[PDB]
RNA sequence: GACGGGGCCCCGCACAAGCGGCGGAGCAUGCGGAUUAAUUCGAUGCAACGCGUAGAACCUUACCUGGGUUUGACAUGGAUCGGGAGUGCUCAGAGAUGGGUGUGCCUCUUGGUCGGUUCACAGGUGGUGCAUGGCUGUCGUCAGCUCGUGUCGUGAGAUGUUGGGUUAAGUCCCGCAACGAGCGCAACCCUUGUUCACUGUUGCCAGCACGUUAUGGUGGGGACUCAGUGGAGACCGCCGGGGUCAACUCGGAGGAAGGUGGGGAUGACGUCAAGUCAUCAUGCCCCUUAUGUCCAGGGCUUCACGCAUGCUACAAUGGCUGGUACAGAGAGUGGCGAGCCUGUGAGGGUGAGCGAAUCUCGGAAAGCCGGUCUCAGUUCGGAUUGGGGUCUGCAACUCGACCUCAUGAAGUCGGAGUCGCUAGUAAUCGCAGAUCAGCAACGCUGCGGUGAAUACGUUCCCGGGGCUUGU
């Protein structure tokens, strides 16, 4: 019921072999992702939900600013691991006001969906050679 | 030795199965002591000799 | 047709590699002297009967640990013949080789040895149902508590190629903590060869590299 | 009759219409706008006859073009004929010469496929 | 492999290009591998056996 | 200060030659930097199964090579003799870079 | 095809043949099996038996020849047409 | 599958206009796995919608989907040695499914230059209750009309 | 036992529901056929056909023409004459080889090394995979296959292993003339998902001090990330319902993860006289101035055709062009090569650095953004063909890749038929490695990027499992 705590702190996010450290700190709510700000990071409103709507179902909204060092994977990958990771730096802030919805949203867990390996005989992970019978 | 036994014949059985046959050896045995006690002894085996021990040990439980 | 090799299988789990040393330019070469002393040492000690042979590499010294049942063969009368097979074995490769000699506890346990024993027979001309019974009674009456024997080919000089094996205890090949000795001959017979694989469940180890060697 | 022998094809930019003529590619035709110092970007049906003529100038004193560059081309094909090397040998059967493959397809020298009859099986 | 082809390829190959590898266990010349010679069966008997160390099967 | 590469195929035995080294040159003072992991090599080598017409099947092998670090910060060259005499197993390698 | 800053590549055997029958008349065949080679200038006006595999092929070089390599004119396979 | 009813995996909402029925759509369209493109065609084509009328695009883009939505479909059956065309209801899950792929299907066949307003046109001329999405709507219920003798054969 | 166009009960991308293909076109590649002096050999329904080949210009090479050789190209052992062997430069030759010329053992009075003459002998990718070993495919990750003892039956044989319930599972539970055990299932192993301790360079940079402006470049730091060792964590363990019960099953909480979490390794007894005498090994047979062996050239690359696996396409969800983001896994000293100069470019010339968490390969591409093309057999497509080149190599004619200039073929989404896939999958996008001087690699094995639709269901098609019935 209470409007949660600011409060600064840090966590790490990972998804889909990237990496993202994150510490969030009181603010205005601006953004800078590895230096640039987050519409140059994330050109485009594809997937910067993904990475804003932890704030969204927190309590707290977008007057918190955050920085974010982000390593590996592609630009999903990214925002996934960027969301993740202040999924669990608000959740280690405030893990009682926070907590519940967080978690609820399926936030606080990291999906271990990774590129399958290849196999041999198959073409792809799993795609196999075109059954020719006689 | 003690007691006198003979093989009376062994035969070549086989089960048939999705593979193939599964062949298998059964004995005649009769063992006796020579004055009046005497049984006789059936044994299956994969082998010849496995079949005829089971036999023999299977008659000496039979001497009337 | 479609079994691992079960020493392969465990290799690095349960069981360790013959060699040990470390080379990332003469990589190959040190292969080839291994193949080399192996081979040399395989045609000229079967007598003996060979366990296994180990090579170890320090600095262009090389040390050959031959495990054998019967080292009297290996060492000759006072020595003479471990000196002469070793001075064979620096005419071979080039390098200071120093040879030690290890028994085995239980060559009736050690499966080599076994197929050894079995593929002998065989070529001696035994017949191969007591030859196997009796390798089966015999590691048993050890302690193993597994064995499993299988001779393939033209057993008792036949025509047609047969596939007679023996088992009892427990023999788990899919288990990869059951330390599982596995040995393989060919006997020669006048009748091509016959291929002779022994298992023998040991036991079963830990980790730590089986206890590091128990 | 625009250029040299062939009508430039109104109402397309004039960097493709040059490629549209014999012996010029998309290469040859920006070298050729870049020396005459004529936009590629405006269609060829603005074009005044001088910078047309100057155009023409320049294909003509720096490229082989049209009926040269074709009656050359059929020229060295002969003389291959003629001389009978391998490849001159393949260019009369009609077939690859530049050591492709001819088991299995070959196609674009064999022409159409002309199945043919052939041992039937019991 | 034949014993000849076996010593010719031991041998130098007059020009420079003209050598190649064979099993130097086995003699095969069609899969050989630089990092410890041998050959495709070679390499999978002998790691096998565990003549080569470092090399375990891999299950990533 | 001093450079000790090890490299061996058996992590076991890279770690207790780590211990045997830290261990020595402690014994003779000299206070040296904790063994650092460095990336292992991973080679990987595929093989047909079969010696024939078999290319479906194959069988993935791996050479991991493992690596450790060690600095000797103290110059000691009473440690200098110790690392220089003392015996290691045969599957680990040592490099030493004064 | 090679490198002009190597040259012509010329058998040197073939080369030495032809440099004789310059020097001692121009009037013979020459018996080669350097299919390898480039025909050269200073042949023109020669014949040579290139071989094909299996015989050696009389080729008489003339003018034209030059930028081509002498098994170009000994074909190796026999075709002929399926069927017949 | 003979063990049991798979589970779905949850449809996410759109962004900008907020329904999940934009978010199916583009992934309907998501041809070669381009995301990016998919929804840059989709959001064109929305915008041509509330360019050409003022109501809403994701209206429009429901209406039409309610214009093509089937009710009830013909499965073939093997009762006896004649197939037969078995009338059977849609659910709405598989109507919305069906509308949408018409919808896609019928924008991709669309005679005009980019895809982007193939799809706006076809949403615009299926909301207004013209189009070939519309047309093989009513086609369908028309089989299933003719058809509809054997609802009795449903299990 | 097997089979059934017999039943009941089941399972698998087996259908269905979907998405993308193949079959049409061009090319790449394998094969059949034909051809040839030779087109070396093996593979032939699934389970042969981008398969042995993880690299055929020479080599490889096993084939063909021709030229050489005969204890032989190579081993091992006795004798016997020896001191050089072995080689540098030259000559003849297509080369093999032959002839010159230079150089010519270390011990020791009897060895290492070679020579012949022999003598033994070697050699064979010559035959037979139905003489074999080894290794492998395959039914089949299928849930099974058996044994000891007891018992039933004259006997083969049966029981266990049937039945009810359950499970991914002969997985367990209940009952039971069965009581037990073994190989399979599962687990132990590797990898991935969470976390802790330890260590801190070549990795990392939160707080501290400068740095040429600049680069964690610097001192330094154990925080974060990561590297790699050792631990923790998941067990239907907890809560509730169902299930007498009991196994199980449903729901929930906690949690990174919940009911096997994902993937790999692992392939029971056996089947197919399945593949391999050509990787190796081997029984027997065959060749021995030739079926051994050396060499040059040729062939394995042929082309009226047929099949198969792929690649590029047929365009606008696209082509072209400028700018601009985000990877992982790997390789490297005859190697990876930066930087600079030169050329339109392939490249060349110089040339640091790095045996490599350091240096190099390096650019990721798709994507985003701006411009442009405007549905045109095209500014689609890039086959073919003509010219000029580069590099590797003794040598690119047959028969290499690449660059550049020109040329601009079929192809408008493909007949009957057919294939793959249930989630980070399909679809697509690039990257790396093995072999390898170079490369016909679009193949193979991996790696990450983007990232779906659908599964009502078992009626039907294919394969299989338990029991039962008929023969
Ligand atoms: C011919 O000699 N007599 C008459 C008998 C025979 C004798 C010795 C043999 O060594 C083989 C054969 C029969 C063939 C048949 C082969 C055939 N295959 C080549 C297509 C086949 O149809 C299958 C198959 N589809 O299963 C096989 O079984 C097969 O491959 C095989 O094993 C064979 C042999 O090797
Ligand atoms: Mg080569
Ligand atoms: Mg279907
Ligand atoms: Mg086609
Ligand atoms: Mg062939
Ligand atoms: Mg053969
Ligand atoms: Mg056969
Ligand atoms: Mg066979
Ligand atoms: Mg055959
Ligand atoms: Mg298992
Ligand atoms: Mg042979
Ligand atoms: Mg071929
Ligand atoms: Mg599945
Ligand atoms: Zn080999």
């Amino acid at each position: 019921k209470r409007p949660a705590m600011i409060a600064p702190g840090a966590a790490t996010g990972r998804r889909k072999e990237a990496i993202a450290r994150v510490r969030i700190t009181p603010g205005s709510g601006q953004w800078k992702i590895n230096g640039r700000t987050l519409e140059d990071y994330f050109p485009n409103k594809v997937h910067q939900q993904i990475v804003t709507e932890p704030f969204a179902t927190a309590g707290v909204e977008g007057a918190y600013d955050v920085i974010a060092r982000i390593g590996g994977g592609g630009v999903t990958g990214q925002a996934g691991a960027l969301r993740l990771g202040i999924a669990r730096a608000l959740n280690n802030v405030d893990p009682e006001a926070s907590r519940p919805a967080l978690k609820k949203a399926g936030m606080l867990t990291r999906d271990a969906r990774v590129k399958e390996r290849k196999k041999a005989g198959l073409k792809k992970a799993r795609k196999a050679p075109q059954y020719s019978k006689r | 030795n003690e007691y006198l036994e003979r093989v009376v014949a062994i035969n070549r059985v086989a089960k048939v199965v999705q593979g193939g046959r599964r062949f298998s050896f059964t004995a005649l045995v009769v063992v006796g002591d020579g004055e009046g006690s005497v049984g006789v002894g059936y044994g299956k085996a994969k082998e010849v000799p496995a079949a005829i021990a089971k036999a023999v040990e299977e008659a000496k439980k039979h001497f009337f | 047709g479609q079994k691992i090799n079960p020493h392969g299988f465990r290799l690095g789990v349960t069981t360790d590699h013959k060699t040990r040393w470390y080379a990332e330019k003469q990589y190959a070469e040190l292969v080839g002297e291994d193949v080399k002393i192996r081979e040399w040492l395989h045609k000229n000690l079967e007598r003996a009967g060979l366990s296994s042979i180990e090579i170890e590499r320090r600095s262009e010294r090389v040390t050959i640990f031959l495990y054998a049942a019967r080292p009297g063969i290996v060492i000759g009368r006072n020595g003479a013949e471990a000196e002469r097979v070793r001075g064979e074995l620096e005419k071979l490769t080039g390098k200071q080789i120093q040879l030690n000699i290890l028994e085995v506890k239980s060559p009736e346990t050690d499966a080599q040895l076994v197929a050894q024993g079995i593929a002998e027979q065989l070529a001696a001309r035994v017949a191969f149902r007591r030859a196997m019974r009796k390798a089966q009674q015999s590691a048993m009456n050890a302690g193993a508590l597994g064995i499993r024997i299988k001779c393939s080919g033209r057993l008792g000089g036949a025509e047609m190629s047969r596939s007679e094996g023996y088992r009892e205890g427990r023999v788990p090949l899919h288990t990869l903590r059951a330390d599982i000795d596995y040995g393989f001959f060919e006997a020669r017979t006048t009748f091509g060869r016959i291929g002779v694989k022994v298992w023998i469940y040991k036991g079963d180890v830990t980790g730590t590299r089986a206890e590091r060697a128990a | 009759a625009r250029l040299i022998g062939v009508d430039l094809p109104r109402d397309k930019r004039l960097e493709v219409a040059l490629t549209y003529i014999y012996g010029i590619g998309r290469t040859r035709a920006t070298e050729t706008l870049k020396a005459t110092g004529i936009s590629g970007d405006l269609r060829v049906h603005e074009l005044t006859d001088d910078q047309l003529v100057a155009l023409r100038d320049h294909i003509e004193a720096n490229y082989h073009v049209e009926g040269d560059l074709r009656r050359e081309v059929a020229a060295d094909i002969r003389r291959k004929i003629e001389i009978g090397t391998y490849q001159g040998r393949r260019h009369r059967s009609g077939l690859p010469v530049r050591g492709q493959r001819t088991r299995t397809n070959a196609r674009t020298r064999k022409g159409k496929r002309k199945a043919v009859a052939k041992k039937k099986a019991k | 492999a034949k014993t000849a082809l076996k010593v010719k390829a031991a041998r130098k190959p007059k020009f420079g290009v003209r050598a190649y590898t064979r099993c130097q266990r086995c003699g095969r010349p069609h899969s050989v591998y630089r990092k410890f010679g041998l050959c495709r069966i070679c390499l999978r008997e002998m790691a096998h056996a565990g003549q080569l160390p470092g090399v375990t099967k891999s299950s990533w | 200060k001093i450079r000790i590469r090890l490299r061996a195929y058996d992590h076991e035995v890279i770690d207790s030659s780590a211990r045997k080294i830290v261990d020595t040159v402690t014994r003779t003072g000299a206070k040296v930097a904790g063994p650092v992991p460095l990336p292992t090599e991973k080679n990987v080598f595929c093989v047909i199964r079969s010696p024939h017409k078999y290319k479906d099947s194959r069988e993935h092998f791996e050479m991991r090579t493992h690596k450790r670090l060690i600095d000797i910060l103290e110059p000691t060259p009473k440690t200098v003799d110790s690392l220089m005499r003392l015996d290691l197993p045969a599957g680990v390698d040592i490099e030493i870079k004064l | 095809p090679r490198s002009l800053k190597k040259g012509p590549f010329v058998d040197e055997h073939l080369a030495k043949k032809v440099t004789a029958q310059n020097e001692a008349g121009t009037h013979n065949v020459i018996k080669t099996w350097s299919r390898r080679s480039m025909v050269t200038p200073d042949m023109i006006g020669h014949t040579i038996g290139v071989h094909d595999g299996r015989k050696h092929v009389p080729v008489f070089v003339t003018e034209s020849m030059v930028g081509h390599k002498l098994g170009e004119f000994a074909p190796t396979r026999t075709f002929k047409g399926h069927v017949k | 599958p003979r063990k049991g009813p798979a589970p779905k995996r949850p449809v996410m909402v759109d962004p900008v206009y907020g329904s999940p029925l934009v978010s199916q759509l583009v992934s309907k369209i998501l041809l070669d796995g381009k995301k990016t493109v998919a929804q840059n065609i989709v959001y064109t084509a929305l915008e041509g919608c509330r360019a050409k009328n003022n109501t809403d695009p994701v209206q429009t883009l429901k209406r039409a989907l309610d214009n093509i939505k089937p009710s009830l479909e013909v499965k073939s059956r093997r009762v006896g040695g004649a197939t037969y065309q078995v009338p059977v209801e849609v659910k709405p899950a598989r109507q919305t499914t069906l509308a949408m792929r018409w919808l896609v299907n019928f924008s991709r066949e669309r005679r005009e230059k980019t895809m982007a307003e193939r799809l706006m046109n076809e949403i615009l001329d299926a909301s207004n209750g013209l189009g070939a999405s519309v047309k093989r709507r009513e086609d369908t219920h028309k089989m299933a009309e003719a058809n509809r003798a054997f609802a009795h054969y449903r299990w």
